This record gives C-alpha cells, structure tokens and sequence, in this order.
RNA sequence: GCGGUCGCCUCCUAAAAGGUAACGGAGGCGCUCAAAGGUUCCCUCAGAAUGGUUGGAAAUCAUUCAUAGAGUGUAAAGGC
RNA sequence: UCUGGUGACUAUAGCAAGGAGGUCACACCUGUUCCCAUGCCGAACACAGAAGUUAAGGUCUUUAGCGACGAUGGUAGCCAACUUACGUUCCGCUAGAGUAGAACGUUGCCAGGC
C-alpha cells in the first residue's frame, strides 16, 4: 500500500553519475546496456554528437533464446560492426561488472578487444 | 514599551531615512487610520507616553491596533568621555517612518472621537500627522 | 604524537620522516617504503 | 504454515477485499520492522539482546534514539534491533497469535490508527511465552509498528482475521 | 457609465509632472483585438465614479474604434496628494 | 583623562585575491590560471581541470569560453581554435 | 599615565572586478588522525505525528509529509 | 509515422486529480538448486524458469486550481546636467523587481521490430 519504488529510475540515475568520466569517442567508444527482465543488450556508441554510431543487439534475432547468461548472451558478448574499433570502456551500472555483465564483458575481450 | 526579547546582535548600524514608504500604507483593523507625512525614528517611549493617554482620553472605550514596532535598538554613551573606546551600551528601541504610512488603526467609535482623539495622540510624535478616512 | 624515523637496513639510510601517537599504537611498527640505492619497495624498522 | 497462512485464507479475499481494477492493486500483507526496547542504558539492554534469537532473525545491530530529548539520548545500546521483515522473516515472531497466550487486552480499542503505520504491542509478558520465564522474567520492552496495507482503518478492519484483534 | 477616453502618446519624457496638474491620467487596456495601446483619462469627470459603476463592472471606451465594455482592474493610488496615477483597464472578448 | 574599559575586537586576516584571472573570449597559453576560489563555484568545463580543490586552470592554448553547465550552475572551457 | 592589546585564519563595514581605515561589530588557532589517508564497491538529510517494559511531551525501529531548514574532528564563510 | 535507446532546452519540461488500452517493450508476478552477496531480512544485490495477469507505474488526453518563463504601460533607483540647500526639485539617457493580460500538459539529436 505504502509507496513501492520503481528501478528504471535509479537504473538510469546511477548511468548518470557513472556518465561523468567514461564516454565513447570511437576512438574508444564505451557499449552500454540495458538490462531488461528477461534480456540483455548492448551497442557500441560514439559521443561526440549524440548520433548513434555503431550497433548490434543480443535481440537482434539471429537466433533467440532464454536464461539471459546464455551463450547467447556470449554472443550478443562478442558480435560487433567491423571497424577501425579496439578494446573498448565496458560501461557498467551493474553490480560487480567485472563478472554480473561478464557474460557480455568476456566473449569480445579477444576481437574486438 | 514595544520591546523584543531574543537578539542576535545588540549594536547595530543607524537605519536610513531618504525615500518614500515601502508597507503599511493602509489600514486594516478598524474603519479610521492616522497617516504620516514627514520622517524621523519613533522610539518606543513616545508609543507608550502616546498610548496610555489616547486610551486616558477613551476612559477604556473602544479598541486601538498599532501598526508600528521598534526593531533596530539605538545605542548611547553614558558621561561625556573621550571619543573612541568601544560603542556605548543599548539604551533605546527605534522605529523608522517615512511619509505615506498609516500609524494607528481604531473601529467602531464615532468621528467626532476620531479627530479629537488623533488629535491629542499626534501631539507627541517628532512627525507631522495627517487624517485618513479609509477613503476608497 | 611523538616524531618517529624509517630507514631500509640495505641503504642504512633515514630519509622518510613520519609521525606516530604514544597511545593509540606504542608497539614498534613496520611498513614496505621506497629506501634510496635498491630501486624497490623493502621493509623499513621504525626505529 | 504461517508464511502459507499468509495465504491460505487471505488470496480470495485480498483478492475481492477491494474490487480495484487489477489483481495488484488489490493488495498483501504490509512488511513489519520487529523491534525491542529497554527502559535501562545499561545491563538491562547490554542484557536484552537475545530475545531477538528467541522471536527475530537478526542477531543484534545497536540502533540508538534519534529524536532523543531532553532525557531519552543515549548512543549505541541495543535498545531497537533492526529486525524488520524484509521476505525470508516476512513472517517473524508477528503472526504467531501467540498474543492468546494472556487473555487480557485482546481487543484493546474500536479500531487501530489514523497513521497507517500500526502499532500492534505485546505489552507485558505477551509474547514469546512458549519459552518459560528463565531469563526472560526481567525488565522487557517491545516496539511492534508497522504499516498495513489498508489506507485507513475502514477496509484494514472487517477482513483482519489474520491477528483477530 | 458613459466614459471615454482617447489614444495617449509613448516616447515620452518625464516633463509630464508639470503637464500633470492640469488633469489626466495614464490607462492600458488589457486583452485581445489590440494591445497595450495606451489610453489617456481625466479626474473631475471621475470625480462622478461615485456612480459609474462602483468597481466591478462596464464602462463605455469610445476610443477611435473597439468601443465596448473595458474593465479597469489594477490600483495605483498615490501618497501624500490624494491623487492618481496609471489606473488601467481590459477588454471582456 | 581616566583610563578607559578596552576594546575586546581588533583582529582580521590578510585578503586572498581571489576571482577571475583572464576574460573571455581571449588567447592563452597551456597551464595558465583562470580562476580562484573556495569551493566549486564554476565548474571546469572542456580541456580545463581543477588543481588541489580550486585554481581552474588551462591544459591546452586556446580561447576561453564561460558558459552554463545546468540550470543554474557555470563552467569554463577551452577551444583548440587558433 | 592606569588598563588592554602586539603573530596567523573567517565574516560585516567595503559603495555587484581586485584592493581599501578607526582603542569599529562578532568568533577562533599554537592541532588532531594508522585511522578521520589512497583505491573499488554499497548506501542516504532535517523540522512530522503515529501509540509501542517503559513512556521523562522526548527510552525504539518502522511508515509516509520529508527539499538540504541535515550532516561534515576542530570558528566562519564559499561549496557538496 | 508508434514505442525502446543514446546526445541538446531557462520545471514553458512540474508535483495535485483522474480518464482509457496492449504486453510486440518497460511492470506487478517463484524460490533458494547455483555467480554474487545484506555486520540486517536474497524486497536493493543474483540465478534458472513465467502456467497467471493489467491495477499501478508507462503512454498519450483532460484540470491553468496546484508553479516557473512572464512580452507592454507606468513607477522606485541611477549616469550626466542646470539650479537651489537638498531626507529635495526640474532637465536629458538606461529604465527595474512586484503586479497583470498572457505562452503554458517541451523543440528536437541520431539508431532498432515495423
């Protein structure tokens, strides 16, 4: 009954705060991604304009799935738009992103890193 | 004696006294108000010595409603010294008026009251008064 | 606080000056510092 | 049981209770803060801390007074442990209808609050009695307060089977 | 209330003081179909407002054209003379 | 003539000159002071950094630009452009 | 003459850049801290009443009104 | 062109009421079997799954009552200037705050299923 809390809002707000020191130049453009209930994403972005520079997408379907750390979230964590791209800033708002987003953090580490 | 309590500071700066009247330029609680029409500082002892009187001739008739209260309290020395020790102890309370402001607000006794009563109460203010008929 | 004093036994040398209270640590402490003629962090006697 | 009596009556009618538009307007239990107290800076709350182990799940954080006038400030003691039921012990030493076990002071007034955060106190030796008065027959304050999902007592009132009081 | 008043001139100097006690009195009407395009009043003939309307009410503009009711709203009573300056009105649409 | 009851007052510190060090819209040189002050009154913009909690200073040559950060709080910049 | 002051820090006077006097009006410092330091995470203020051995109107954790009116080791302003 | 995602605007962008729809997509929804982990309870922090639903949020459309932006007409203040002794007054420039009438339920940046 009491007031219940909504999490897109913090979710965005704390991308705020992390949004102060990391941004793609696509020099080293930062991917960034929004969890959903079910999903995950991701997309490379440059940040000089605002326009959108590259872009993938784990629900791309190519093929889809479930359990949201899937292979397919390993592939959604190594597909790419080939490019003059190197090892990018994985910008994280979620806990422990060095292993919670590593599903997407670990598959490009080799290519695109 | 309309004095405060609480203070923060007690030696402050002398108020200025140039311009027109900001508030208070009209009257609320009863139907007569006695405006003011030159500028000096109203300094508590007058209010009192200009109340009890008004009232003395109201034999404790109809109600009065000031609308003027001392903040800034003026400071003096005591003896006549040299110049220049310190400043002297808080001795006093002030008001400052400027012309356009309605000092003193009654209700419900007759006109004929209202002048001969003003009358006798503006004979202590260091301001020259002038009549106000709540004239819309 | 009382003045202290580190110094790498290898350089035999008392360059870094540091403070300690008398009270809140009496125990002789130690720390790794960066002691001159070694070109590495060794461990320095808060004598 | 009990975390299921937290369902087996209440589903249908904290399903019906309202006639709102969704099923989720429509809605649960509100969560509790289970908290203690003492009425000594000392011994007595330096003393009073298991009695969390008997009826919470917390083992013992040292909340003091904020509010705190003139004398009621202190800093540190165990007085109020944060043991308020999050989802696991949602269902904590509250529901148990051990209050039954005085029968003094079952239905204390006509209804319950105009601030929704119900306060609902053992006072005495009201609960946690299953436990015989070893220890526990000392010096002893509870804090039961907590919200009810019911905006004011009207509705809260005539479907509140569940602690019958 | 029969009142009328005419289309005052902008650009103005502050050397209307003196050109003041002869009578008159600024006045703006409000709302659409025109603008603030000002309107110049006098007082001996509102010296008979007493009748006109009280305060709340219509009065006839007949300035140039767009004559109908105008409310008059604002105050900007003066100290010290028991004068006026500014009093202003508003179209009803 | 009679020895007085003193002054219980008397006592201030030197002025630190702070404000704004060069105008806007004017060419600089790599490492040069813009502002000083306590606390983070205008915040440093594009190619400009704070030094130990003040001193705005510039990191490359260039024009500096004030402008609005916000709604309500300021910043510094410097341009390349020559 | 007697008395009191004499160095450093913050504010007002000081008149919207900086600077600016009087035996003009107010407060402070002669440190402290192995953590109250560096780094990576994670969280959130007051003034508000609920009726809860006990109640000291104030001993508690909640709940919602909570807009910085809170908290910063130390005075004051500028900041968050 | 609808929604989801990034980057501009002075809350004109709002809190206060509601209205109505779907789960392509945000949501409410199942527990600790696992990754991480509340000195405190997996509600925040995680996992596999979603049989069940649209309240709420979410989006538009309504309230100018709730608050900022607030165009003119004046007016305080002020820079020169000629007077007089100024708590002023005249003469020239720039003219505010507050008060209205208003605009007012965001302009877009560039992508994805269409």
């Amino acid at each position: 009954m009491i007031s219940k809390i909504d999490k897109n809002k913090v979710r965005l707000k704390r991308h705020a705060r992390v949004r102060t020191n990391l941004s793609g130049t696509a020099e080293k453009p930062r991917l960034n991604v929004y969890r959903s209930n079910k999903h995950i994403y991701a997309q490379i972005i440059d940040d000089n304009k605002g326009v959108t520079l590259a872009q993938a997408s784990s629900k791309d379907s190519d093929i889809a799935t479930t359990a949201t750390k899937v292979e397919l979230a390993t592939k959604v964590g190594e597909a790419i738009a080939k490019k003059a791209a190197d090892k990018g800033i994985k910008e994280i708002v979620f806990d422990r992103g060095g292993y919670l987003y590593h599903g997407r953090v670990k598959a490009l580490a080799e290519a695109a890193r | 004696m309309l004095l405060p309590k609480r203070v923060k500071y007690r030696r402050q700066h002398r108020p200025k006294t140039t311009g027109r009247s900001k508030g208070g330029n009209y009257v609320t609680f009863g139907e007569f108000g006695l405006q003011a029409t030159t500028t000096s500082w109203i300094t508590s002892r007058q209010i009192e010595s200009a109340r009890i009187a008004m009232t003395r001739y109201m034999k404790r008739g109809g109600k009065v409603w000031i609308k003027i209260f001392p903040h800034t309290p003026y400071t003096k020395k005591p003896l006549e010294v040299r110049m220049g020790a310190g400043k002297g102890a808080v001795e006093g309370w002030i008001a400052v008026v400027k012309p356009g402001r309605i000092l003193f607000e009654v209700a419900g006794v007759s006109e004929e009251v209202a002048r001969e009563a003003l009358r006798l109460a503006s004979h202590k203010l260091p301001v020259k008064t002038k009549f106000v008929k709540r004239e819309e | 606080r009382v003045n202290v004093t580190l110094a790498c036994t290898e350089c035999g040398d008392r360059n870094y000056i540091t403070t300690k209270n008398k009270r809140n640590n009496p125990e002789r402490i130690e720390m790794k510092k960066y002691c001159p003629r070694l070109n590495k962090y060794t461990l320095h006697r808060e004598t | 049981r009990l975390k299921e009596k937290f369902n087996t009556e209440v589903t249908e009618n904290l399903m019906k209770k309202f006639n709102y538009s969704s099923v989720m307007e429509v809605p649960k239990i509100d969560k509790i803060v289970v908290n203690m107290g003492v009425g000594d800076a000392v011994q007595n709350s330096k003393v009073l801390d298991n009695a969390v182990e008997e009826l919470e799940l917390i083992t013992g954080q040292k909340p003091l007074v904020t509010k705190a006038k003139k004398s009621i400030a202190t800093f540190r003691l165990r007085e109020g442990m944060p043991i308020g039921a999050k989802v696991t012990l949602r269902g904590e030493r509250m529901y148990e209808f051990l209050d039954k076990l005085i029968s003094v002071s079952l239905p204390r007034v006509r209804d319950f609050q105009g601030v929704s955060k119900k306060a609902f106190d053992g006072r005495g030796n009201y609960t946690l009695g299953v436990k015989e008065q070893l220890i526990f027959p000392e010096i002893d304050y509870d804090k039961v307060s907590k919200v009810r999902g019911m905006d004011i007592v009207i509705v809260t009132t005539a479907n509140t089977d569940e602690e019958a009081r | 209330s029969l009142k009328s008043i005419i289309r005052q001139g902008k650009q103005t100097r502050s050397d209307l003081k003196q050109l003041r006690k002869s009578g008159k009195v600024p006045a703006v009407v409000y709302g659409y179909g025109t603008k603030n395009v000002s309107v110049k009043v006098d007082e001996v003939e509102f010296i008979k407002v007493i009748r006109e309307v009280g305060r709340n009410g219509v009065i006839e503009l007949g300035v140039g054209s767009k004559t109908i009711k105008v409310m008059v709203a604002d105050y900007q009573f003066d100290p010290l003379k028991n004068q006026i300056t500014h009093i202003d009105f508003l179209a009803i649409n | 003539k009679k020895g007085v009851s003193s002054t219980k007052n008397g006592r201030d510190s030197e002025s630190k000159r702070l404000g704004a060090k060069r105008a806007d819209g004017q060419f600089v040189t790599g490492g040069s002071i813009l502002y000083r002050q306590r606390g983070t009154k205008i915040y440093p913009g594009e190619n400009v950094g704070r030094g130990g909690d003040d001193t705005l200073f510039a990191k490359i040559d260039g024009v500096v630009k004030f402008e609005r950060k916000g709604r309500d709080k300021k910043q510094v910049s410097v341009y390349a452009v020559a």
